[PDB]
């Protein structure tokens, strides 16, 4: 679930 | 009189409100692109897209938020992303922004498949908060004070969010207490944009199924963070 958002968030 | 405490606060969420703006190649398009109701939404389209990402980036420099339960950072994403969006655009029209072709872009926006009963109510905030007369560091707080709002659904530890909200509260009412020594309602009136805001997110999710239905293109990052299939 939320693969793009959570990527954000470490990037 | 701003404490030392505090000043070092508004400076640092200034700072992050500045770093980041939307790519000259997207805000080009407002003016260059031709006016169909196609090329209108998927200019405002690809405008949110790329918003969505200046929100994360400036959320994430927001204090004590890399802090808060990772599954309430994403609550806090998607419950204020249209607010937030909001906001963005009353400031753009608001103060006449070059980069924001104001008239063009409203005209994109008055052309997109937007249903009248929403337009109607997006303009008319557009409008009252205008008359506002907000400087940035309104903006900038009242964004930072709508993405740290504790009671967005599905939030698990609202009180720590609330502990993240009430600094920068303080730090907006203190200014409206010196740049406003005449008008004390200010503040008060800042803060029922926040509940302006909430208004519009009903309209929102009735649009982008109205958008759907319609076989409407959106992007795998709105529809992540605006929950749609
Ligand atoms: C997906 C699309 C069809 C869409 O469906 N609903 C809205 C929608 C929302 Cl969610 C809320 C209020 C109204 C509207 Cl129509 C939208 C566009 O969403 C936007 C549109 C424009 C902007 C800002 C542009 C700008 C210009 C110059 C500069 C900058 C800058 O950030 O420097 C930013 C932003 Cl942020 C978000």
């Amino acid at each position: 679930d939320h693969q793009l958002l959570r990527y954000l968030l470490d990037k | 009189e701003l404490t030392p405490d505090q000043q070092t606060l508004l400076h640092f969420i200034m700072d992050s409100y500045n770093k980041q703006r939307m790519p000259q190649e997207i805000t080009n398009k407002i003016l260059k692109e031709e006016f169909s109701a196609e090329e209108n939404f998927l200019i405002l389209t690809e405008m949110a897209t790329n918003h969505v990402q200046v929100l994360v980036e400036f959320t994430k420099k927001l204090p004590g938020f890399q802090t808060l339960d990772h599954e309430d950072q994403i609550a806090l994403l998607k419950g204020s992303a249209v607010e937030a969006m909001f906001l963005r655009s009353a400031e753009i029209f608001n103060k006449k922004l070059p980069s924001g072709h104001s008239d063009l872009l409203e005209e994109r926006i008055r052309n997109s498949g937007i249903s009248d009963e929403y337009i109607t109510p997006m303009f008319s905030f557009y409008k009252s908060i205008g008359e506002l007369k907000m400087t940035q560091e309104e903006y900038a707080l009242l964004t930072a004070i709508v993405i740290l709002s504790p009671d967005r659904q599905y939030i698990k530890d609202r009180e720590a969010v609330e502990k993240l909200q009430e600094p920068l509260l303080d730090v907006l009412q203190k200014l409206c207490k010196i740049h406003q020594p005449e008008n004390p309602q200010h503040f008060a009136c800042l803060l029922g944009r926040l509940t302006e805001l909430r208004t519009f997110n009903h309209h929102h999710a009735e649009m982008l199924m109205s958008w759907r239905v319609n076989d409407h293109k959106f992007t795998p990052l709105l529809c992540e963070i605006w929950d749609v299939q």
